[PDB]
């Protein structure tokens, strides 16, 4: 996966 | 938002000796993405250590970092001269994600305490003829960089009329130098006759008067 | 070799609009995200955001979601910063860094994963005031009457920067250019001193060198008693 899609993932996790 | 304390803001260390700087959190350190940064007078930023502790590539080996609780630390093992700068910490996280910089602590070079040589100039005849009368105060080489400059001018003390300006640390010896510039029209300046700075400073003995009689 | 390439500096006046480029050299330019970082005059670091090289979706930091727009042109393998009614508080440099994201596991966290910026741009200054280019005017700090003190006060130029030397660089000790300050008039003004033997200042000469290229101003002035 690029790792920006990670990085994107990350974002939306932080948000719970 | 996450809230990166770093204390001191200046750090005075000799070269030679080692260097730990703290940047201390608002919550646990290690529940964000963690990096430090160097910055040099007109430079980019430029990464030393991410992670808790990971050396960035092409980073010399007496950098190191270390992460427990709320505490991120930078250890520089050997303060080489060109270790004298900016250090950043970085903290990438929070809910709404945030990449959160530290304040920044500079590192400066810590010397013998030097009392300063001050001088005084009077407007020069040419700023005069302009309408403008700039009066410059100056500081030289001294150490450490906190001092007290007070303009009188007939005796009257002088609020929001004076502009300092310190230079970074010498090269050669790292000291500081600073000039307090007292700007007045050229007709306030004619109403007086006596001008004069006054300096504080941890190196004198007692404070430092230097003035000049308009027109002497 | 992996290098961000800034564009060059910027005056713009109150209410203008900038366009800032940086371009990935030696990578991917999709490969990786880029965040925009401003730096204010005797200021720290701020994150405006970041862009994803993949998708051109931007991330707008809190307070730089409303005049601030980051796009991409992968075909130039460069991406964009562009400021709208621009304010004298944007004046500041402005830097393009390369976002490393990876780590280990199948979701990233800070336990496992790690975030940084390893290559920067050298930083873009962009310089926000009504003021217009005017050149400096260099008065002479003459010595007063077994260490001498004498300079040049150069006032009033914009835009930064000046250069200022001493006998053409023959002076180099004792030497002491103090930053540029601010002037209410929205124009700098600094000073520049050199410490000599008073005994040198009937026999010795002494000249200071201002050169303030954005005006073409340069400038010999000798500072005598
Ligand atoms: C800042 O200015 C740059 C250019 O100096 C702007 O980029 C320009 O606008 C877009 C960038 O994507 C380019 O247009 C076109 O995009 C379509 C996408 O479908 C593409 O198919 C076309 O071939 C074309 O590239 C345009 O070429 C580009 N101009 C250039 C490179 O000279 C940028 O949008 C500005 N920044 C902001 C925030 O507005
Ligand atoms: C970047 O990688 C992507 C995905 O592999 C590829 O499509 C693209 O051609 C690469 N870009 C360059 C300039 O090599």
């Amino acid at each position: 996966k690029n790792e920006q899609e990670l990085l994107e993932l990350d974002k939306w996790a932080s948000l719970w | 938002e996450i809230v990166l304390t770093q204390s001191p803001g200046t750090l005075s260390l000799s070269p030679g000796e080692r260097g730990t700087l703290s940047c201390r959190a608002s919550q646990s350190v290690r529940g964000g993405y963690l990096a430090w940064y160097q910055q040099k007078p007109g430079q980019a930023p430029r990464l030393l250590i991410y992670g808790a502790s990971s050396r960035a590539t092409g980073i010399p080996d007496r950098f190191s970092g270390s992460a427990s609780g709320t505490d991120y630390t930078l250890t520089i093992s050997r303060l080489e001269p060109e270790d004298f700068a900016v250090y950043y910490c970085q903290f990438y996280g929070g809910s709404p994600r945030a990449l959160t910089f530290g304040g920044g602590t500079k590192v400066e070079i810590k010397r013998t305490v030097a009392a300063p040589s001050v001088f005084i100039f009077p407007p020069s005849d040419e700023q005069l003829k302009s309408g403008t009368a700039s009066v410059v105060c100056l500081l030289n080489n001294f150490y450490p960089r906190e001092a007290k400059v007070q303009w009188k001018v007939d005796n009257a003390l002088q609020s929001g009329n004076s502009q300092e300006s310190v230079t970074e640390q010498d090269s050669k010896d790292s000291t500081y130098s600073l000039s307090s510039t007292l700007t007045l029209s050229k007709a306030d300046y004619e109403k007086h006759k006596v001008y004069a700075c006054e300096v504080t400073h941890q190196g004198l003995s007692s404070p430092v008067t230097k003035s000049f009689n308009r027109g002497e | 070799q992996v290098q961000l390439v800034q564009s060059g500096s910027e005056l713009k006046k109150p209410g203008a609009s900038v366009n800032i480029s940086c371009k990935a050299s030696g990578y991917n330019f999709t490969s990786h995200a880029l965040n925009w970082v401003r730096q204010a005059p005797g200021q720290g670091l701020d994150w405006l955001g970041w862009i994803n090289t993949n998708t051109g979706n931007p991330t707008y930091a809190q307070g730089f979601t409303g005049r601030f727009v980051f796009s991409l042109d992968t075909s130039v393998g460069s991406a964009y910063l562009q400021i709208s009614s621009l304010k004298a508080e944007d004046s500041a440099v402005y830097f393009c860094a390369r976002v490393r994201f990876h780590g280990s596991g199948s979701f990233p966290q800070p336990a496992d994963f790690y975030y940084y910026m390893d290559v920067w741009g050298k930083g873009t200054t962009v310089t926000v005031s009504s003021a217009s280019t005017k050149g400096p005017s260099v008065f002479p700090l003459a010595p007063s009457s077994g260490t001498a003190a004498l300079g040049c006060l150069v006032k009033d130029y914009f835009p930064e920067p000046v250069t200022v030397s001493w006998n053409s660089g023959a002076l180099t000790s004792g030497v002491h250019t103090f930053p540029a300050v601010l002037q209410s008039s929205g124009l700098y003004s600094l000073s520049s001193v050199v410490t000599v033997p008073s005994s040198s200042l009937g026999t010795q000469t002494y000249i200071c060198n201002v050169n303030h290229k954005p005006s073409n101003t340069k400038v010999d002035k000798k500072v005598e008693p």
